[PDB]
DNA sequence: GGAGGTCGTGAGTGAT
DNA sequence: CCATCACTCACGACCT
């Protein structure tokens, strides 16, 4: 009577195999706007609405460049900044600097990276800033806290041209644990 | 004296629209080889939920592409850990392909055991993840805890302890997003 | 009777 | 080496 007891486990397995895809198609209807509703559609129609609704420039990277950027900042608890290679002034700083470094965007914008770091590194800072699509990476101190809402901020990025319309250093800066 | 011939067509149609789903997934051509049906359903539930989330939401602030796609990938790889963002219910939203080296199993191979965060983590630790996920982000943010993901040998259950660190964020409005804010997290291992 | 969906088995490949 | 699992995929009868 062991063969029926093994086919019982196989039965429960093949039942879970179907009650899991029932969940994957229900959670394919309970999230898409096309079938968010009224009459509940059949399975094949939910799969067809998924095939179609998926089709918006999907053929790799799994993530729109800017979506990946926003999720990098929102996940690594970092911020993005573009700095100058001669003047050192920041030409753009993310909204993430108030969450991470406890400073408003104004206290960075217009200022330079030199006024914001620990001076005994600023010289080596120029080494990273001085150009001579290349990779740049450096650990550096940064003044943390001006009001409510010093730390180490590992900065990683690349040197590109500066097309404001559309050299500068574009970098993501995250605090090390 | 039968009812077959029609069920045989409903299945071949459902399980061909599923292969349509599979061919439309934005993964590398080489990764779309084994892909069990319940694995294609999982990859689809992730992608078609990692859009809506972005579709109905506010267009992401900031300029248009300051960094190249390959540059963002290189930064993602340089990270001492792997990004992993999932909704408050448990459903995943984006697993970083940098996990290929911090966990052994790649991204694709890992979302096969299920779709929820509660499918990749060792069940014993599940309770922990629930208490740090029930309370939404009223003001409680920057949560941190630990769990035993699931490094394995190709089927199921050494299990690497990981230190989840992240804070809840804003969800777009709608039915599905009813008190379901997304929770980004910088996942890092505890045994380098 | 038809459109749709649920339930167990028989058979394959492979991990262990 | 062998058996025994875990998983997968299809295929029918069957319900409701």
């Amino acid at each position: 009577d062991k063969e029926r007891l093994a086919r019982e486990n196989h039965s429960e397995i093949e039942r879970r195999r179907r009650n899991k895809m029932t969940a994957y198609i229900t959670e394919l209807s309970d999230m898409v706007p096309t079938c968010s509703a009224a009459r509940k559609p059949d399975k094949l129609t939910i799969l067809r609405m998924a095939v179609s609704h998926m089709k918006s420039l999907r053929g790799p990277s799994f993530l729109t460049d800017q979506e990946l950027k926003h999720l990098i900042l929102e996940a690594a608890d970092g911020f993005l900044f573009i700095v100058s290679c001669e003047t050192g002034r920041v030409v753009y700083v993310s909204d993430s600097v108030t969450p991470v470094l406890n400073q408003p965007q104004s206290e960075w914008f217009g200022s330079t990276l030199y006024d914001q770091v620990h001076p005994d590194d600023v010289d080596k800072l120029r080494e990273q800033l001085s150009t001579s699509g290349s990779r740049r990476s450096f650990i550096c101190r940064m003044r943390c806290g001006t009001s409510s809402v010093f730390v180490v901020v590992h900065c990683t990025g690349y040197i590109k041209a500066w097309p404001p319309a559309g050299f500068c250093l574009v970098a993501i800066g995250r605090l090390q644990v | 004296r039968s009812t077959k011939g029609a069920s045989k067509a409903r299945r071949d149609q459902i399980n061909a629209e599923i292969r349509n789903l599979k061919e439309l997934l934005p993964l590398a051509e080489a990764d779309k080889v084994r892909l069990s049906y319940l694995h294609i359903m999982s990859l689809a539930c992730i992608y078609t939920r990692k859009g809506v989330f972005f579709a109905g939401g506010t267009p992401l602030a900031g300029p248009t592409g300051l960094l190249s796609a390959q540059e963002l990938e290189d930064i993602v790889a340089a990270l001492p850990g792997f990004l992993l963002v999932f909704t408050a219910e448990g459903k995943l939203l984006y697993l970083s392909e940098s996990v290929s080296e911090h966990l052994g199993h790649s991204m694709v191979d890992l979302v096969a055991q299920g779709d929820s965060i509660y499918d990749i983590i060792d069940p014993a630790d599940h309770l922990t993840v629930r208490q740090q996920l029930t309370m939404p982000s009223a003001l409680d943010a920057d949560r941190l805890f630990r769990c035993r993901f699931n490094t394995s040998k190709s089927l199921r259950r050494g299990n690497k302890l990981v230190l989840i660190r992240g804070r809840f964020h804003a969800h777009p409005p709608g039915a599905y997003w009813a008190g379901n804010p997304v929770f980004t997290a910088f996942c890092a291992p505890l045994e380098p």
